[PDB]
């Protein structure tokens, strides 16, 4: 059954990432014994939650959730209301409020839409956060699309010197639909994950969350540019290489260029 | 406890919609998942039939020296498929890679003879579009109507590279004098799975009206329609996405902010907005 | 008509020219058209009123300098025609355009309309017997004597990392930016105004290029240089007045690695180099890492190659042998390769003849290049 989990993860890596929720539910139907293993291991699109007391949307993960209920980052309360939920420390809660506010301004500048959520769970040696974002594209347009963040960070605070070992694990779950130009409609689904670790000295001017943020900004600019290329580097060579009309006239030229390069090869040496 | 009938339906959805580079692996993944073989092996055999028809993939029959695509138009109905070029029936085994034990077929083929001249032409143009290209031009009567059904594909699979590009083309040409009617769908699929996944999924539905004149003309007219459509398609598929995806993917999330300055974290944590 | 062919290596900053089968380009001069600002009162003044090359360099202060070509894309076509006419004229080459075949160069992945209009100029206005446009990276490898390897380059207009493996220039793996020496010179000019010493004039713009060429260095750790206070070194201008440069000298060439500082989204030189290696096939990546060739003027900063090596070590997979090689004459690397390519007997087959252009048109030029 360890091979079954390996196959289950291999299957979700090959099926469309647009239908993770439906396929994961069916995969749990087919293997009910792996339900707990698959829900933890298989990454899926983030759920929308609504805080009724504040009147604001928050996002749901395994880390912020304790049992059936999920701590809202705005009110600090779980829905449904649990008696003794796993809350953070009063210092970490104040830090968590400042994280939410900081990453609220983060998202709103990069996307200018959507919803985010930030939750920080208390550790003895550190403070570890999750930064969720979900932005939806223009619904009226034929081109649908969304962008989803799952930045999990682990900060190991050192005792002396005020330095902090950060460990960022960032997933980016994308699905671009393209229905335009009167030539057909294409739907592209991406899912790259990148890891980054760093030790930064703590400043009194800028808190530790700002140090975390700097990793997110740099990671997102790089992951995005990496993603961007893995799209083209494959959608270009593979599709063009299959059905290129200019392949057959250039093939005759390449064969001429093969004689030419061979003549160049001898002449370059001497 | 999930019922045995529920297990087969879950297996069917994955096998019916699996990426063709790894679909035979997906079947192996479904089989390596559920313990017993017979329940999936029996259910997959039906799925493979429907699945291998929608791929337009050719099984090489041992002694033909060419590749005959398989579809709904070649389906005789008795688990054997037509090869309209070489004009022999073949039984296609769906688990195993090969199709063997063929049977010579003989039909009057009056509608079928006309299109086989147009077919042998199409091939030469398929060879022009792709480095490796295989086809099948089915000849059939559909509820009294007279219809050529050319199909083209391309399979480019490599295990080490982790990328797989696959083309399938569906083309139906109904013969009616003078004016004829055409219906065709054109699907691309590419999949990259290194350090995480990326998929290209596509199609173009085209409705066209052609007029029959000569055998040389009808052979070179339909091909011309395909040539221009598939180029315009690839052109748009390559040239729009390299630029427009970059801008639409950017319209969702921008590479830098509206200021074009990396956001200052010190600014965020000690500034107030509004009124 | 197979005379000794001419190699006009184009470029936004500098334009090289000369004959085939030569060691160095004899005719190098900056690519711009100087025109007189002031009113010519006195008789017996500078005649012509359109200055190109060494006359324009000699008489900077009179002339309002303007560049015809930005980011490997000509804006003013009349200016480039005058430059090409000056190249062929008696003041530089001492030849006719009708005699010799032409080898042109351009940056990769440019607009095709500019390539067509370039060919129109060579075939119609000049009466060229045969034309051939080529890549810069392909030539630079022919100059060195290798076939395999990536070519990172940095001129005044374009920075592009082209991977090649045994005479197979992958058109798809070519990365490119519109960020280069001109943008670094513009960013240094902006920093000098923040320091105090403002330069706004077009003749005065070339003093900023001269300061950028001479007094600049790329630090390995930029955060460490930001925390430390600079020494504020001096430099004498063409006039005589001294200028304390300050922290502008080291923060100016950071634009190439951090493109966010000017205010435009791009990858960067070090990212582009990693990105060109990644887009190619898995088996060819380790050979591409081992052979990395440098070229252009904006690779000549102090500690540039050392910073590139550190950036590759950070991004690339671990336990891989990195080697960023470079020639002695980095400025004339592309032209030497063209002179070698032109001297070869194969060159006759590749070119676009004037008869072939008159028959077909632009389509034949698009086919022969790729």
């Amino acid at each position: 059954s360890d091979q079954q989990l390996d196959c289950a993860l291999d299957l979700m890596r090959r099926l469309p990432p647009q239908q993770i929720e439906k396929n994961l539910s069916d995969l749990i139907d087919l293997v009910p014994s792996l339900c707990e293993d698959l829900l933890s291991s298989v990454d899926q699109p983030l759920k929308i939650a609504r805080d009724k007391v504040v009147g604001k949307d928050y996002l749901l993960c395994d880390y912020n959730r304790d049992g059936d209920s999920y701590r809202s980052p705005w009110s600090n309360k779980y829905d449904p209301p649990l008696e003794d939920g796993a809350m953070p420390s009063a210092r970490l809660r104040k830090l968590e409020v400042e994280a939410n506010n900081a990453f609220d301004q983060y998202r709103d500048l990069y996307f200018e839409g959507g919803v985010s959520s930030v939750y920080l769970w208390d550790l003895d040696h550190g403070f570890a956060g999750v930064i969720l974002i979900k932005k939806a594209g223009d619904g009226s347009k034929k081109i649908k699309g969304c962008w989803d963040s799952i930045h999990v960070v682990e900060v190991q605070e050192k005792s002396s010197g005020r330095t902090a070992h950060y460990k960022l694990t960032s997933t980016v779950m994308l699905w671009l639909q393209t229905n335009k130009s009167g030539s057909g409609t294409m739907n592209l689904g991406g899912s790259l994950t990148r890891q980054m670790e760093k030790d930064e000295t703590v400043s009194d001017c800028s808190p530790h969350i700002a140090n975390i943020g700097r990793l997110v900004e740099d990671m997102e600019n790089k992951i995005r540019s990496t993603l961007n290329e893995i799209y083209f580097g494959k959608t270009k060579d593979i599709v063009n290489g299959l059905r290129s009309v200019d392949v057959i006239p250039d093939n005759p030229k390449f064969q001429q260029l093969q004689r030419e390069l061979s003549q160049v090869l001898t002449q370059r040496q001497i | 406890r999930v019922s045995d009938e529920e297990k087969v339906r879950i297996a069917a959805k994955f096998i019916t919609h699996a990426p063709p580079g790894e679909f035979n692996e997906v079947f192996n993944d479904v089989r390596l998942l559920l313990n017993n073989d017979n329940l999936l092996r029996e259910g997959a055999a039906h799925a493979f039939a429907q699945y291998n028809m929608d791929q337009f993939t050719p099984v090489k029959i041992e002694g033909y020296e060419d590749q005959v695509l398989i579809t709904e138009h070649g389906d005789l109905g008795n688990s054997r498929f037509l090869d309209p070029r070489n004009k022999i029936s073949f039984k296609f085994d769906h688990l195993r890679k090969e199709a063997s034990d063929p049977q010579p077929e003989e039909v009057d083929g009056s509608l079928k003879s006309w299109r086989e001249s147009c077919d042998s032409a199409l091939r030469a143009y398929v060879k022009d579009h792709y480095s490796n290209g295989f086809c099948t031009v089915y000849a059939k009567n559909i509820d009294g109507q007279q219809t050529i059904i050319a199909c083209i594909e391309s399979h480019q699979f490599q295990p080490k590279n982790f990328w797989n590009g696959r083309w399938r083309s569906e083309w139906k040409f109904t013969i009616t004098p003078p004016t004829a009617q055409v219906v065709g769908v054109l699907k691309i699929q590419v999949h990259y799975y290194e350090d995480g996944n990326v998929q290209l999924v596509s199609h173009k539905d085209v409705q066209d009206s052609v007029t029959v004149s000569n055998e040389a003309q009808t052979a070179k007219e339909f091909i011309k329609i395909i040539e221009h459509a598939e180029n315009e398609y690839q052109t748009a598929i390559s040239e729009n996405y390299q630029t427009m995806s970059d801008t639409t993917f950017k319209a969702l999330r921008r590479q830098l902010p509206v200021t074009r300055t990396k956001i200052d974290w010190n600014k965020i944590l000690s500034y107030k907005i509004g009124k | 008509i197979a005379n000794q062919p001419v190699v006009i290596d184009n470029g936004s900053g500098v334009i090289k020219a000369g004959f085939a089968g030569d060691q160095i380009p004899k005719y190098c001069f900056p690519n711009y058209v100087g025109r007189p600002k002031h009113v010519r009162v006195m008789a017996g003044a500078l005649e012509g009123d359109i200055f190109i090359g060494p006359k324009a360099e000699e008489h900077r202060g009179l002339l309002s300098i303007r560049y015809p070509m930005e980011h490997g894309i000509v804006k003013d076509w009349n200016d480039m025609e005058r430059i090409w006419q000056y190249v062929y004229s008696k003041e530089q080459l001492q030849t006719f355009s009708e005699e010799h075949p032409v080898l042109l160069t351009e940056a990769p992945l440019n607009p095709r309309k500019n390539r067509e209009r370039a060919a129109e100029v060579f075939f119609e206005t000049f009466n060229v017997p045969a034309l051939f446009i080529s890549m810069q990276a392909v030539l630079s490898l022919y100059a060195t004597g290798r076939t395999t390897g990536v070519v990172l380059d940095s001129g005044d207009g374009v920075t592009h990392a082209v991977p090649i493996y045994e005479g197979f220039a992958m058109p798809h793996s070519i990365m490119r930016i519109d960020i280069a020496g001109r943008d670094v010179s513009r960013f240094l000019r902006l920093y000098l105004r923040k320091e105090g010493y403002d330069f706004h004039s077009s003749s005065e713009f070339e003093i900023v290029k001269a300061i950028k060429e001479r007094a600049c260095y790329l630090s390995i750790n930029p955060q460490k240089d930001e925390t430390l206070e600079t020494e504020k070194a001096q430099y004498y201008l063409p006039d005589g007045s001294t200028i304390e440069i300050g922290p502008s000298r080291f923060r100016a060439p950071e634009l190439l690695f951090r493109p966010d500082l000017i205010g435009e989204e791009s990858e960067g030189i070090h990212e582009v180099l990693v990105f060109a290696i990644q887009k190619s096939d898995m088996d060819l990546r380790r050979t591409l890492f081992s052979n990395i060739v440098l070229s252009g003027g904006s690779t000549l900063f102090k500690g540039f190659g050392d910073r590139l090596l550190s950036e590759v070590k950070k991004l690339a997979p671990k336990d891989v042998k990195i080697r960023i090689s470079a020639p002695q004459e980095r400025l004339y690397s592309t032209w030497i390769g063209g002179s070698i390519l032109a001297s070869l007997d194969t060159f006759k087959k590749m070119w676009v003849s004037k008869k072939e252009y008159e028959e077909d048109g632009a389509r034949s030029i698009h086919r022969k290049t790729f």
